[PDB]
């Protein structure tokens, strides 16, 4: 079918047929640019009108520009082809490398599993953090969420995954860049091509890359999430594999929705949000999970609009997620990184059942004396250290040792702190922490537990201090 | 005698040519916001023209009329007036033609001084390059403020932020920035030389004389270019000032040249952008602001990118200025921009007050590239600057062990270290010498409200005495084993001998 | 309106920071001690 | 001095929460008024994008 732009008003193009409609959802290409522009339907206006969002700069159109109906959603290239590649929204390559040759192409637009597709079995992903593997644990085919503001880790953080549990796991791996610099976009291509997931000789290449980086129009933006998790369905069901999924952040999806949605003619709602905020999202989030077919790692970043977590679109992603890690500025700026605050953090596993009731009880005892220690810093500020009773004293060093020992220097962060990366086994993890709790180390002064893996590093980084005192 | 001679010249040469155009006729002109009836082909975000030779732009294109933006005064276009298409988006003047002339925001020269000689055009609204073409920042953005250069550095293609309240010094460290490049582009290798661009948006035309003349005082006009949309200016004029020196800009970087750009403010723009389209009846957002206030800005700081060496090399630093509300970086544009730029560099007024001045927020500036982008002399001793600062500001609240007596005073020499006056920028090597006679327990003897004059006077013997050891800094880039000795005894003789 | 445990110091006005500073020198004066201590004990060990 | 001391403790910590007292008096009529100025400003930005439709 052909139809005929008929208005541009910034990002929304509407589009008239005089043959039969496209459907809602369906792509449609401009006919006369030099480049690819793809707009998508979102609305019939009757009268043959339907209004459409551009998947890419509107400047240039005229006014009753022909318009082609490819007649399918937006469809994508699919395959172990895609790997070690890069993709726009639309699907074609960024990289400079040639054509994606595959032989499936998968529409972005999909239906979510069924209920009876879901699998109710949960184990820990042991990551190499501590904070995270002690107080809030991941789990394989669950979905994660890190959750903060801007300039508290969310990237370094995922990165770090993406060093650890990416390199070292067998299946496949997407990345999907959502409205963020270009600048990490690029640094994390040639980060890859340095370990070698990304291959660009062979075609042993383990990740695929989707960028939809926020020099985008907000159809794009908007729309480079459901390309990444076509490519993550896709090798989750006929590849039959395990699959990891890391999306940062997966609030430029929801932003990017809210800058059309005043041009559509919704009303807004409570924060100038779409009045779809909610099914938007879900309509999303329901398509990245561990069916019974395939298992997808879900890691999202999400950022927290000026640290508030009670906005509504941290909010409603709260509810999508198994666990949450929320980066916490206040501790960023104490120079404990990363900086996962461990009262605001939660797992679903996080049960004596699932992880066995040492781990509980670690983790529990530690959660306990840190609310105690913010219990008291109301009293010491009043008071003062010198006047507390002499149990409390130990309570402020048990806590003070506690929040340091949570501290781990990454392999991705040693520009900055200069130090080098630790991984931290489990166990390790747990025997520190039970130990810094019964007391066997209320003697080591507390800057002996600052940035160390495990706790008999900080044993030594003490006999250290102590030597050259 | 030849003054008419030079007048007849003009006429001489003319534009007989008279084509054929398409047209439309102005419906209704009212707040700046034309809505004409025609321009059946005319494109979207093109630039058309009025009768009375005033442009504007074509922003709806809507099935009935075309919403037009007037890029000037409104009282003289009427009702039934004629709009002929240009059939052109709106593209600025580029080249080095540009270099020490004030334009506007459409690259009209705006001090007489004759016309520009440009013999290209580009676009505003290119896209950014892509993720291929650019390369991890490496050289360093010698910005002359100690604070900035030592604690919060910032490289070649990277995006700051001077974020902060009004009149804390944001166009201060902006200057400073634009008059320090004045060593390195009279100096002969063209891989330091920096051209810097200006956008003023906003500002009454009284400032941007001052900061003119600021600039010609210190001889930083062969390389910078001003483009200024001041207050007076319609607002498709200052919602447009940014993309046009971000192009004036993008031809450097793309010619294998550097560039800096300071948008100043984005917040302005922000405001011209709401007043556009609330005059076009685009329903409003949050605060009034449109839906797209994030695009505008991140399409606009993605193009200040590090291109690698197969696309020429050339870079484009971008050093955004906002001002926030009695600090509340929380609002709306703030967060924005915070989302979008690399670094920060906080102002606090309780700072600029309590005599620290610039008021660089040390505790929460930062900069991700950090390690990267910053001198080996500079990477030395800034890092035991910083470990320094940090352990300071913790027990800082309070005013006895000698440990940490000791810790607080060497804070506090740092920190009078860091001050710093206006309009003179210090070579980085000298930065380094003062840093590394502050931070090695040198000034831990003197006063602190003497450790101004000794920075002042250290620098002038220095600067006589022992230009070859600052010679010798620059050069290596690192402070050398007979480098630290070196100083280590000009300090030692310098200390005594004050 | 209510109010929660650690609080003080999650507005950081001036009771924050002085309450921030009253434990970091009490807990640095600690930690010397607890130094030398260790010193001591090293060098009482090595035999 | 001991006696003295308590006593003076005593005064000192009463007239303390006293002023903290009317500290939370004013402190909590501006947040009364704040919230209410938060929820018209929210209430008339929803108007206004809903009747400029
Ligand atoms: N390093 C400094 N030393 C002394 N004074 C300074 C310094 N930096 C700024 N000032 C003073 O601060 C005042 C405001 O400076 P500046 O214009 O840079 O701030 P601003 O925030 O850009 O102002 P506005 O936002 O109102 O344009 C100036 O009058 C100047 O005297
Ligand atoms: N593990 C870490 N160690 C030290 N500093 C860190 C760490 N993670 C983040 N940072 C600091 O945060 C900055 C990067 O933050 P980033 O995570 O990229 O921002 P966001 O989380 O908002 O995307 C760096 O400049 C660095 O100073
Ligand atoms: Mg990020
Ligand atoms: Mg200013």
């Amino acid at each position: 079918t052909t139809g005929r732009i008929v208005a541009v008003i910034g990002a929304v193009v509407d589009v008239q047929f005089d043959e039969g409609l496209p459907p809602i959802l369906n792509a449609l290409e401009v006919q006369g640019r030099e480049t690819r522009l793809v707009l998508e339907v979102a609305q019939h206006l009757g009268e043959s009108t339907v209004r459409t969002i551009a998947m890419d700069g509107t400047e240039g159109l005229v006014r009753g520009q022909k318009v082609l109906d490819s007649g399918a959603p937006i469809r994508i290239p699919v395959g172990p082809e895609t790997l070690g590649r890069i993709m726009n929204v639309i699907g074609e390559p960024i990289d400079e490398r040639g054509p994606i040759k595959t032989k499936q192409f998968a529409a972005i637009h999909a239906e979510a599993p069924e209920f009876v597709e879901m699998s109710v079995e949960q184990e820990i992903l042991v990551t190499g953090i501590k904070v995270v593997d002690l107080l809030a644990p991941y789990a394989k085919g669950g979905k994660i969420g890190l959750f903060g503001g801007a300039g508290v880790g969310k990237t370094v953080l995922i990165m770090e995954l993406i060093n650890n549990v990416a390199k070292a796991h067998g299946g496949y791996s997407v990345f999907a860049g959502v409205g963020e610099r270009t600048r990490e976009g690029n640094d994390l291509y040639h980060e890859m091509i340095e370990s070698g997931v990304i291959n660009l000789k062979d075609a042993t290449s383990k990740v695929a890359l989707v960028y939809g980086q926020m020099n985008e129009p907000p159809g794009a933006r908007a729309r480079v999430a459901l390309t990444g998790l076509t490519v993550a369905e896709y090798f989750r069901d006929q590849e039959g594999q395990d699959v990891l999924l890391f999306i940062d952040n997966i609030f430029r999806f929801t932003q990017a929705g809210s800058e059309v949605s005043a041009l559509l003619g919704r009303i807004p709602s409570a924060v100038g949000y779409q009045p779809t905020l909610a099914t938007d999202m879900g309509t999303m989030q329901e398509r990245i999970t561990t069916t019974k077919k395939g298992s997808i790692t879900s890691v999202q970043a999400i950022y927290v609009p000026a640290d508030d977590l009670t906005d509504p679109a941290p909010a409603t992603t709260f509810a999508h997620l198994d666990a949450t890690t929320v980066l916490s500025r206040a501790i960023a700026e104490l120079g404990i990184y990363p900086a996962v605050d461990p009262l605001d953090s939660t797992s679903r596993i996080m049960d004596p059942n699932i992880v066995g009731s040492e781990h509980y009880d670690v983790a529990r005892g530690v959660q306990k004396i840190l609310q105690d220690y913010k219990s008291l810093q109301d009293i010491i500020a009043i008071l003062g250290m010198d006047e507390l009773s002499e149990e409390d004293k130990l309570t402020v060093s048990r806590a003070r040792k506690i929040q340091r020992f949570l501290s781990q220097p990454f392999q991705v962060a040693e520009v900055f702190t200069g130090h080098l990366g630790k991984l931290v086994p489990l166990k390790e993890t747990i025997k520190g922490f039970q130990q810094i709790l019964a007391g066997e180390y209320d003697h080591l002064p507390e800057q002996a537990f600052y940035m160390v893996g495990p706790i008999e590093e900080a044993v030594a980084k003490a006999d250290k201090l102590a030597e050259e005192h | 005698a030849e003054v008419s001679s030079i007048l007849e010249e003009r006429i001489l040469g003319a534009d007989t040519s008279v084509d054929l155009e398409e047209t439309g006729r102005v419906l209704s002109i009212g707040d700046g916001i034309a809505r004409v009836h025609g321009l059946r082909n005319v494109q979207a975000e093109e630039m058309v023209e009025f009768s009375s030779g005033l442009k504007g732009m074509s922003l709806n294109l809507e099935p009935d009329n075309v919403g037009v933006v007037v890029f000037g005064n409104d009282k003289l276009i009427k009702e039934g007036d004629i709009v002929k298409r240009t059939g052109a988006i709106v593209d600025v003047p580029v080249g080095e033609e540009l270099l020490g002339r004030v334009v506007d925001a459409l690259g009209n020269a705006i001090d007489g001084k004759g016309p520009i000689g440009s013999k290209a055009r580009r676009r505003v609204g290119l896209k950014a390059p892509g993720i291929i073409p650019r390369i991890s920042v490496r050289e360093p953005m010698q910005t002359g403020i100690k604070a900035v250069d030592s604690l919060v550095p910032i490289g070649r293609g990277q995006r700051e932020l001077i974020i902060g309240d009004r009149q804390t010094g944001k166009t201060s460290i902006a200057i400073d920035t634009i008059i320090n490049q004045k060593r390195f582009n009279d100096g002969t290798d063209e891989k330091k030389k920096l051209y810097c661009i200006y956008v003023a948006i906003g500002q009454k035309r009284s400032t941007v004389a001052q900061l003119v003349k600021r600039l010609t005082d210190a001889d930083a006009m062969k390389y910078t270019i001003v483009v200024s949309a001041t207050a007076s200016d319609a607002a498709p004029l200052q919602y447009l000032a940014p993309y046009s020196g971000c192009s004036m800009g993008e031809y450097f970087r793309d010619n294998g040249k550097h560039a800096l750009i300071i948008y100043d403010d984005l917040s302005k723009q922000a405001v011209a952008y709401r007043q556009m389209s609330l005059l076009l009846r685009r329903p409003p957002g949050r605060e009034a602001y449109p839906g797209d206030v994030f695009y505008l800005h991140s399409r606009l700081l993605e193009r200040a990118a590090k291109m690698n060496d197969a696309f020429g090399g050339g870079s484009l630093t971008a050093l955004p200025v906002i001002e926030t509300q009695a600090g509340d970086v929380s609002a709306y544009i703030p967060t924005n921009v915070i989302s979008i730029t690399d670094g920060q560099i906080f102002l606090e007024t309780e700072l600029f007050y309590k005599g620290i001045r610039p008021a660089i927020n040390v505790g929460l500036s930062v900069s991700r590239v950090g390690s990267a982008a910053q001198t080996r002399a500079m990477k030395q001793v800034a890092g035991t600057m910083k470990l320094e600062l940090a352990q300071y500001r913790e027990v800082a609240a309070f005013a006895l062990d000698a440990a940490t007596q000791q810790l607080l005073s060497r804070g506090v020499r740092l920190t009078e270290l860091l001050k710093q006056g206006q309009y003179s920028p210090m070579a980085i090597e000298e930065q380094v010498a003062v840093i590394y006679a502050g931070v090695r327990g040198y000034l831990d003897k003197l006063e602190p409200s003497k450790i101004t004059k000794f920075e002042n006077a250290f620098l002038s013997h220095v600067i006589s005495q022992h230009q070859a050891l600052l010679s010798k800094i620059r050069t290596d880039g690192k402070i050398s084993e007979e480098s630290d000795a070196k100083l280590k005894e000009i300090v030692t003789n310098f200390l005594a001998g004050f | 309106v209510r109010s929660s445990a650690g609080a003080v110091r999650d507005a950081g006005g001036a009771f924050g920071k002085r309450e921030q500073a009253e434990e970091e020198r009490y807990f640095r004066a600690r930690a010397k001690e607890q130094l030398a201590a260790l010193k001591k004990h090293h060098e009482n060990e090595i035999s | 001095s001991t006696t003295s001391e308590q006593s003076a403790r005593m005064t000192a910590m009463d007239n303390a929460s006293k002023n903290a007292s009317e500290m939370i008096d004013k402190l909590t009529l501006t947040f009364n008024r704040t919230r209410q100025a938060v929820i018209t400003k929210e209430l008339i930005e929803i108007i206004s994008g809903a009747a400029a439709l």
